């Protein structure tokens, strides 16, 4: 119908910002990449979690954001998270550089276009 | 389903049909004591989503699977309705 | 509070999962003094 | 507006329905044409 593969745009992309701004990245199997600029002293599939992340664009412009702690399930956020939070302990520090496929997806929803990448800056408050 | 519309509206409506024929009257049946006869068929189909609606949980958080591991839906519906009447099926009026 | 459905049975709710049955709905709480017609009603085939 | 005639005529009981048969049916269908719509064909579709 109208299925649209992003993954190598996205990768891609992912790369080309990563080498405007002098950052290095650890690169998982899915696509996913990452920076643990901290940790603390790890939350699992079934486990409630505490953030005060901020998700933005590529060119800078924030899409989502929690200046005060938000608990989610950790089961019902996107793949990227998923794979992103169990990295770190209560305290740590991560940035995502979320693809679409791992995101969104290729549709998307309103605000956050089909194909984004997504660059998540996530600080683990509570495990529990 | 392979290439059925997976939309929760449609756009172009589906035409229902009334047919009548009197067209039994002139073959024959002038001397099959048949003074009339006539064949009557109605189709009417609708289908109606009786209340839609925008749904909080499909926003911009990270958070896009329920309690139900579902993704969240756009537009939320409690019902969908899909009525056909064939008023009537086949009408037979003939007078001997 | 604690009846949060979207935290049932996580790590420190007051209810299990026990408490979508019918059949196990008062085993459904963690706590103790918790009755089947002053803290909770039952309904099976409620119409909305 | 609508015509679902191509059903009208099969038969439904409490036994038997070609139609909810069908319905049961395109239920995979309908969900591997919607896994392909947000994940699009770059990565194996993740099943349960």
């Amino acid at each position: 119908d109208e299925v649209k593969d992003y993954t190598a745009e996205n990768e891609k992309e992912i790369v080309d910002y990563l080498a405007q701004n002098n950052l290095t990245a650890q690169r998982t199997n899915s696509g996913l990449y990452y920076i643990i600029t901290k940790e603390g002293s790890h939350p699992t599939l079934n486990s409630n979690i505490t953030v005060i992340y901020k998700g933005y664009f590529t060119n800078g412009k924030v899409f989502d954001e929690s200046t005060e702690g938000v608990s989610y399930s950790l089961r019902t956020l996107i793949p990227g998270w998923k794979e992103g939070i169990p990295l770190l302990k209560s305290g740590g520090e991560i940035q995502l550089f979320v693809p679409a496929h791992l995101g969104y997806g290729s549709n998307g929803n309103k605000t956050v276009p089909g194909g984004a990448v997504l660059i998540f800056e996530i600080t683990l408050v509570s495990v529990n | 389903a392979s290439s059925s519309s997976t939309n929760i509206f449609r756009s172009f409506p589906i035409p229902n049909w009334s047919i009548k024929y009197n067209g039994l009257m002139r073959y024959k049946y002038f001397k099959d004591k048949f003074k009339r006869f006539s064949l009557q068929h109605n189709y009417r189909a609708s289908y109606t989503i009786n209340q839609f609606r925008s749904n909080f949980d499909y926003n911009s958080s990270p958070k896009v699977q329920d309690v139900n591991t579902n993704f969240y839906n756009e537009i939320i519906m409690s019902n969908v309705n899909l009525v056909e009447q064939f008023s009537p099926l086949i009408r037979m009026d003939f007078e001997l | 509070n604690k009846y949060d459905p979207a935290t049932i049975g996580q790590a420190g709710s007051f209810l299990n999962s026990n408490i979508r049955e019918i059949v196990t709905a008062k085993s459904g709480f963690n706590n103790t003094n918790v009755s089947e017609a002053t803290d909770y009603s039952v309904l099976e085939n409620a119409r909305k | 507006s609508t015509v679902m005639i191509k059903t009208a005529f099969s038969p439904s009981d409490e036994t038997q329905s070609a139609a909810f048969d069908d319905f049961r049916s395109n239920r995979l269908i309908i969900a591997n044409r919607l896994a392909e719509g947000h994940y699009g064909s770059g990565v194996a579709i993740p099943r349960y």
